[PDB]
């Protein structure tokens, strides 16, 4: 006849490969779907519709190639103009100020150490 | 953040021989005392990290019969727990407070006293402590007491959890434990801020009723108290969606300085094969955290009216389930609530699932609940412990025992009408 | 202050963790999608063989 | 040129900050490691409002993120775009306050005060011409309501030109977590009547019945919350960040919006919102944009709106539309709905176009609305309030540490002249 | 009330919304697949490049290790060869630093592990007797700089070690420039090859044997101490855990692994005793050894 | 050309010169084996500052070690740069101080002073034109502060026209290592008040300060104290190792810094200083150097000069900078905070631009204030001074050796006018 504790307490249930099994950490990850596929409209083949145009570039500065109308490039209803709505303007008259600022991280990334402001 | 558990009396040490078994499983640590095989804190809050792949936990056992404590010496547990943090008188207090309040502590309590320093002082982001004892007996009662005094003016503003195994009304194991307990409340009462009780008879019911185990020992109780104990200290543990410290109990549980009285409550108990049958979801276990039939504490809250109640969830939970069973809860009118209180709820929630000890009568579940609520059925436990209290006392029964320990009959009296305080206002904020 | 140190350490390898189980959940989805597909063949041809 | 500093405070300040600047570096295309990364140019000039510079394209945002425990900067830390926040910027106590209002108050900080504002001293001075402060935080919480509001009284007796949005959760019954909501409640909205310039109310309640009812989910959880209160935040922000034909900054709405002093509690919608299995079933025109934005089952807080009267309002249009259309629906909606407005403000909508629609979506709208329904939920937690102060119920833990009954007074007679006064203008 | 849930197949409830949100899900994911942009299949093209099956050559017959040949280090003590990833490079705005660990679990021969042996020739201005050699053999206290195999992209050459190399460097504790996990010279591969930094001597461990030893040709097998010619401060493995994405390797640094055990240096050097003349002996976790390749093959020149 | 001759005492002033000597030979690019390898002939053109053709481009340094324990040469000469040192230059005795001012000055000074003075004299003449000579040094040990303060009195005696700097750590009450601390301090620094040109005071308590707050480090050994004292070291020199757009050297910052003959004790502080994690998340801009600079707890003596009113000022700056920037942020920190300086002398903030970084950084600086804010320091020890020799205190093993009573007055003394003086100026 043993102990209560010991008849109770033992060594097999434990240390093998179960601790592995019940530290599972499953508190960690419980991941949640996204936050733009929730508010996105649109086909999800196709990448987010990202609209980078303003009116007035769109307009005064005529970005898109054909100056039709001011209207047309506003969104209705119709998918008669809808289809020919532009998204995005695409140029160096808009990428000049990345070209600007790119140049100047460039330059902040190479640098030389020996080169006395004088000379 | 760090918490430190300290174990008084036989059956408060049981209790931790359980709970430790539990948070070695739950972080991962062999009976040895460190990890087959990384830079994770999960475990930190309970068990300190020495040396070389060495983790040695925050708790202190403390009894006077030598006998269970170099039982758990000898147990599996050995490389485990640290030679000194077991300590062990050389002779017991037998049920008897005066004689394990005047006698045997003063030279215990030193110790303890100036070891429990050195934890804290290892210690960094002490959260607070918690006690685990049993007043109907000796030791847990007299030197649970005074321990708790003495921390109470080394400390003080530390909160100090306390869960303890009141008797129950018709299941006794001894004679003069409403002694014992009556004079372990007096102090009980101004010392501890979050006062937990755990019967025997309502866990035998569950026992008998839920998991359907028909002839349990205490290992099963003690089992399923540590699952209560690891569901509540789990927000501490790990990361949940919303997640509730130790200081959120004495704020949101305790309205007046005397009124901490705490019964609780664990959902589901299921069983194996259970566990196959019943589809498990939020609504049902929130409901089943509610029938006396599964309380931890023998009364009924059918008779009294809520204060306040708190409830861990455990597992895949999300907020909105758990707020669509609360509200079913509070437009049910079965149960019923105090009427200056008008918001009487504070959920909070953590990812994991409670782990399952094999050899265990608990199944894996995906989710738990832990309620920990608030009312006046325990003014109605005090006084049904009130009125066979003074049965024995009219006749001045037992009594010479403790006057030869040392104390005189203003003890009693002065405790009996504390009692009766007590019980007065309880039936005034039942208001 | 060393303590903030000590996190500072943690946070790193909490970061490659993450890392690590985000990269095998979504393969985890991709050999669900697999097995799906691979059932409906199953059954396809056990449905011919008959 | 004008600039936000952004204040996260409390749990559910961290995780909404989580996701607004998860957000917002989409929209400027900034990667999660640092730099920028989009195609346009439209996105570079507007940059300095929200991050800034350090060297080689590395943009880090303009933000304070403040708590009490360091399980909300675990989890910062944790996701994509939490290595872009600054180390210095994570301001973070170590006790932990935990729903005790006088602790986030009176003895937490007055320890952390100093550091934040320390920090935030030399955020606003980093910047030249700052637009304002903009700070998300709960009220129900002790590290996000106390120590926000000390925050929001210091920094407005430190800088008291500049503007201050303020977005706070309430408690809400039936969505209702802790037990002292209203002993904390209370005590926060007194100090927002007399510091804060204008409030955005935000509630679970409404939230969630969104998620059921519009957005159709199964598990509403709380990253889809935060993100709808993110669309918002970038909503009411995005005329400072991008061209249109009708720019309105913050100053702008708030004149528009404010007739009182005293009556700036907002309650805040967004458009549109439908069911991932109706997308395509709805056309992107204004007139759709409309009937969702003015109906009461699309506002962000708890409070139907035909139970009262609209003071004011505005609606932040997104998108290459014509103001012909705007103007023409604003008009019908307050013409044919005339009862609901009040009568002695004639044009009682302020509206306004941007002309970058957010990322995914092809034309948005936000609405703001100070209407005097908001006392109906004011009521709502001021009667709770007067339940357990006059059993001085749970009083001993606010009142042990530096507080007194009388505090508790004022927060009741100010409530109930605030919702006096709204009851006045109805 | 509450009712029982069922699954997306069945339909019951809600069961076109929820079928429908899963929908798109996994349509973003097919899209990113096509695309080839996830983070699953970025790395993957990173592990083949990184590690692939590579057998080391040398340039001759001979036992000695040759310049210009492709070569393994590793620490004698615990084997755990010595490689640095490509990628994970520190981030700043003119640092190309790429940070270098030890591996213990990865010691096969791979692309990333092996080093590549280049002749370091002194500039005009440098003031450095130098003994001169005329065979392409390496021997001791000659100066040598290591670069490592292409694991990133491109294809070896003789010397150049790819179209841009990066060779082993270290530069001293300053604020900007420490050991990430611990507080010694941190230990790279920079792209500056040309810097006086990342020249390397190979010095026998012995204090007494090196004088004699100066210069001789270095076997394979034998074990010698890599020394930093610009801090004259030998190569050390940290034992501290290290992160990164192949495995959890160990920190390497540069610090003098000292017994502290005194020397008399002052009294011996007044008496002028031989015994004077020596530097303190290294610890064991300085020793490196070169492992070299059996088959014969010279790279191809640049 | 102008000439550095560096001199270091105790184990302080060896641990500290042995990690200077680090830095400096990494500045010049010159290895531990005595050669140069560098790039730029920026860096030939001024090592005979400090260094001396031996042989085949041997350059050694102009330096001196001296101490009583070899314990310290052991550690010199174990490591790395331990070879570069001639050995003529290890002027050593043996027996030893051991704390004793007295002993480092009458009985031990008495056999080491011919010694060092031969091997000093003969260093000195060796090049043509000097600028000055340099010592760093302990104040709280005996060989150290002792030795160091009789050979200061014996060269001053000799070469009188010849600058001369002193880098002293003063020992701290919170960092206390040794139980004479006072005695050894306050007499040693009646003897620079009198003999030094100018004093940089450093203390380990600042130091540990800086590494805790700002560097956040984990294991602060004295190497990381040892390397930002380094720092120190060589931005004050730096002007004279590098052409510059406004040259400032030792003379230079020396008049127009010391006013009165005894003001001649300035704080120190460095910038930049950030963590490592905080590196990319930070700009390099002349305020962003400034805030830091000006910052009360960047100092390096423990002394917050916020209690007093700086009375002269020094900038330093290396780098590619822009002078209009620098000036107008000077003038910006003493037009703001008006009250910290001083009313009769206007512009009270010398500056100087040198274009070369210290290596692995694009622009630093370095400050030099004179402020009346050190005699909190003075006070601090000068109390504890009285507190021992009010009951004669361990006295005896200074007065049975030629020390008397009265030296000890005198000191006290002329520490107390001294703190009068600087008292009476603010
Ligand atoms: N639930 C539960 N109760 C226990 C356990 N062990 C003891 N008890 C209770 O403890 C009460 C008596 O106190 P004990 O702990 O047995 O003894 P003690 O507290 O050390 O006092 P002394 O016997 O005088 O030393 C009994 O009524 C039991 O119900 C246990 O393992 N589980
Ligand atoms: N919308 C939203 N609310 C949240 C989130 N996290 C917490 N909350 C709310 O925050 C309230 C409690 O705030 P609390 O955590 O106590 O604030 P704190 O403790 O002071 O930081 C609860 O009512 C929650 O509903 C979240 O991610 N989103
Ligand atoms: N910063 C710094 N302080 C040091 C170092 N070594 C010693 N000290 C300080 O110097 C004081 C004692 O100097 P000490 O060794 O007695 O000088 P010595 O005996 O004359 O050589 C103590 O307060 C130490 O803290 C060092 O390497 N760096
Ligand atoms: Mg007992």
């Amino acid at each position: 006849p043993t102990t209560t504790q010991k008849r109770s307490y033992t060594a097999e249930g434990k240390t093998g490969e179960y601790l592995v099994e019940a530290s599972t950490r499953h508190d960690l990850n419980q991941p949640g779907v996204k936050g733009e596929l929730l508010t996105r409209h649109g086909r999800f083949d196709e990448p987010p519709v990202q609209c980078l145009g303003t009116t007035y570039q769109l307009t005064y500065g005529r970005a898109d190639g054909t100056d039709r109308r001011v209207q047309s490039y506003l969104w209705h209803g119709r998918k008669q103009v809808d289809y020919f709505v532009p998204h995005s303007t695409g140029g160096p008259s808009t990428l000049s100020l990345t070209a600007r600022k790119q140049q100047e991280w460039g330059t902040q990334g190479a640098t030389d150490a020996y080169l006395t402001t004088k000379m | 953040r760090e918490v430190i558990s300290i174990h008084i009396g036989q059956a408060g040490i049981q209790v931790g021989n359980a709970c430790w078994e539990l948070y070695c499983l739950e972080h991962g640590i062999q009976p040895d005392g460190q990890m087959p095989s990384g830079g994770d804190d999960a475990f930190n809050t309970f068990f300190s990290e020495t040396g070389a792949g060495k983790h040695v936990p925050r708790c202190i056992f403390l009894d006077l019969e030598p006998t269970v404590v170099d039982e758990v010496r000898t147990g599996t547990y050995r490389q485990l727990f640290h030679p000194e943090q077991l300590i062990s008188g050389k002779e017991d207090a037998a049920n008897n407070f005066a004689r394990g309040h005047y006698t045997i502590g003063k030279e215990i309590v030193d110790l303890a006293l100036d070891r429990i320093r050195k934890l804290a002082d290892n210690c960094t982001g002490l959260q607070g402590f918690l006690v685990f004892n049993a007043v109907g007996g000796g030791t847990g009662s007299g030197l649970g007491s005074l321990l708790l005094e003495r921390l109470s003016v080394d400390y003080g503003k530390k909160s100090k959890l306390g869960f303890t195994v009141y008797p129950s009304p018709q299941v006794s194991t001894a004679v003069v434990e409403p002694y014992n307990s009556v004079l372990s409340t007096h102090s009980l009462l101004e010392h501890t801020d979050v006062a937990v009780m755990l019967d025997n008879e309502a866990i035998y019911d569950i026992c008998r009723r839920s998991l359907d185990i028909e002839r349990p020992t205490y290992t099963n109780l003690n089992r399923l108290i540590a699952q209560v104990i690891s569901s509540l200290t789990a927000s501490l543990r790990f990361d949940g969606a919303l997640n509730v410290d130790i200081t959120e109990f004495q704020t949101n549980l305790v309205p007046y300085p005397r009124i901490h009285f705490m019964l609780s409550s664990y959902a589901p108990i299921i069983s194996a094969e259970k566990a196959y049958h019943e589809q498990l979801s939020v609504a049902e276990i929130t409901n089943a955290a509610f029938e006396p039939a599964s309380m931890m504490v023998k009364c009924d809250p059918r008779h009294g009216k809520y204060m306040a109640c708190c409830l861990m969830y455990r597992g895949d939970v999300v907020p909105k389930d758990v707020n669509a069973s609360v509200a079913t809860i509070k437009t049910k009118r079965t149960i019923q609530f105090v009427d200056w209180c008008p918001t009487g709820f504070k959920c909070g929630i953590n990812y994991q699932p409670p782990t399952v000890v094999p050899g265990g009568d608990l199944a894996k579940v995906q989710r738990a609940v832990c309620m920990i609520s608030n009312s006046t059925a325990i003014g109605e436990i005090f006084s049904r412990l009130d009125h066979k209290f003074d049965l024995m006392y009219a006749k001045r029964a037992f009594v010479h025992w403790y006057v030869g320990e040392g104390m005189e009959e203003g003890e009693f009296s002065e405790a009996r009408e504390d009692l009766a305080a007590l019980e007065k206002d309880f039936e005034e904020v039942g208001a | 202050y060393d303590t903030v140190a000590a996190n500072a350490v943690k946070d790193d390898f909490k970061r490659k963790g993450r890392e690590f189980k985000e990269r095998a959940s979504e393969a985890q989805m991709l050999e669900s999608l697999y097995q799906s597909e691979r059932q409906k063949t199953l059954n396809a041809i056990r449905a011919e063989e008959e | 040129m004008r600039e936000i500093v952004h204040i996260q405070g409390g749990q559910c300040g961290n995780q909404i900050g989580a996701k607004f600047w998860e957000v917002v570096s989409d929209e400027h295309g900034i990667d999660p490691t640092g730099t920028y990364h989009g195609d346009s140019d439209l996105q570079l000039e507007r940059i300095n409002v929200y991050f800034n510079e350090a060297t080689g394209g590395r943009y880090v945002p303009r933000a304070i993120l403040m708590d009490l425990e360091p399980g909300t900067m675990d989890s910062v830390r944790s996701g994509p775009y939490g290595q872009i926040f600054r180390p210095d910027n994570f301001v973070f106590g170590q006790t932990g306050a935990g729903n005790n209002w006088a602790k986030g108050h009176y003895t937490e900080g007055a320890e952390l005060i100093d550091s934040v504002l320390d920090v935030v001293r030399k955020e606003a001075e980093s910047c030249d011409c700052l637009q304002g402060f903009q700070v998300c935080h709960s009220l129900g919480g002790g590290t996000g309501s106390g120590m926000g509001t000390l925050l929001i009284s210091k920094i407005r007796e430190e800088y008291p030109d500049r503007m201050m949005l303020t977005f706070s959760v309430v408690p809400s019954p039936k969505v209702s977590d802790t037990v002292v909501e209203p002993y904390n409640a209370t005590l926060s909205v007194h100090q927002l009547v007399e510091n804060a310039d204008e409030c955005m109310v935000l509630d679970n309640e409404a939230l969630y019945d969104i998620c059921f009812r519009t957005l159709k989910l199964t598990t509403p959880t709380f990253g889809d919350l935060n993100h709808l209160i993110s669309a918002v935040m970038s909503g009411i922000t995005c005329c400072l960040r991008f061209p249109g034909q009708l720019n309105a900054d913050l100053r702008k709405l708030a004149v528009n919006l404010i007739p009182f002093p005293r009556l700036h509690f907002f309650m805040v919608g967004f458009t549109p919102l439908t069911s991932r299995g109706s997308q395509q079933y709805r056309a992107l025109t204004v007139p759709e944009l409309t009937q969702q934005m003015w109906d009461a089952k699309n506002m962000m807080c708890a409070a139907d709106p035909r139970h009262g009267r609209y003071l004011t309002a505005s609606a932040l249009f997104r998108g290459r539309m014509s103001t012909k259309e705007v103007d023409e629906q604003m008009l019908n909606v307050q013409n044919k709905n005339s009862s609901y407005f009040v009568e002695w403000i004639p044009n009682n909508v302020k509206s306004s176009v941007c002309d970058i629609p957010p990322k995914g979506l092809k034309m948005s709208a936000t609405f703001i609305g100070n209407s005097t329904a908001i006392q109906e939920m004011f009521k709502r937690v001021s009667e709770q309030f007067t339940a357990m102060f006059r059993r001085k119920a749970f009083l001993h833990w606010y009142t042990g540490e530096g507080m007194d009954e009388m505090e508790f007074t004022e927060a009741e007679s100010n409530m109930n002249d605030l919702v006096s006064e709204y009851q006045q203008y109805q | 009330r509450d009712t029982t849930k069922y699954n997306a197949s069945c339909l019951i409830g809600n069961w076109a919304e929820d079928r429908e949100l899963q929908r798109a899900i996994l349509k973003d994911m097919l899209s990113k697949k096509g695309t080839g942009t996830l983070k699953l299949d970025a790395f993957r093209t990173r592990m083949a490049a990184a590690l692939s099956d590579l057998e080391l050559t040398k340039v001759a017959d001979d036992p000695y290790i040759h310049f210009g040949d492709v070569v393994q280090l590793v620490h004698v003590d615990t084997g755990c060869v010595l490689a640095g990833d490509p990628a994970d490079a520190d981030t700043r705005t003119g640092e190309s630093t790429c940070a270098a660990t030890a591996a213990p679990d990865v010691r096969a021969p791979c692309p990333r592990n092996s080093l590549i042996l280049l002749p370091y020739v002194p500039p005009k201005t440098a003031t450095a007797l130098e003994p001169p050699y005329d065979d392409a053999i390496v021997h001791y206290g000659q100066k040598v700089r290591l670069a490592l195999h292409p694991g990133a992209a491109g294809d070896p050459v003789d010397s150049g070690g790819g179209p841009r190399p990066v060779c082993l460097f270290s530069k001293p504790v300053s604020t900007t420039h420490a050991a990430r996990y611990s507080r010694q010279q941190l230990v790279g591969f920079t792209a500056r090859t040309d810097s006086f930094d990342c020249v390397w001597t190979v010095v026998t461990p012995d204090p007494a044997q090196r004088a004699a030893a100066e210069g001789v040709e270095v076997a394979a097998g034998a074990p010698v101490l890599l020394v930093h010619c610009a801090t004259q401060k030998p190569l050390c493995l940290e034992a501290a855990r290290y992160p990164n994405d192949y495995g959890v390797e160990l920190e390497v640094s540069a610090r003098s692994a000292l017994g502290p055990g005194l020397k008399l240096a002052m009294e011996q050097m007044a008496m002028g005793v031989q015994k004077g003349f020596l530097p303190k002996g290294e610890q064991t976790d300085n020793y490196w050894t070169f492992v070299a390749g059996s088959k014969v093959e010279a790279l191809p020149p640049p």
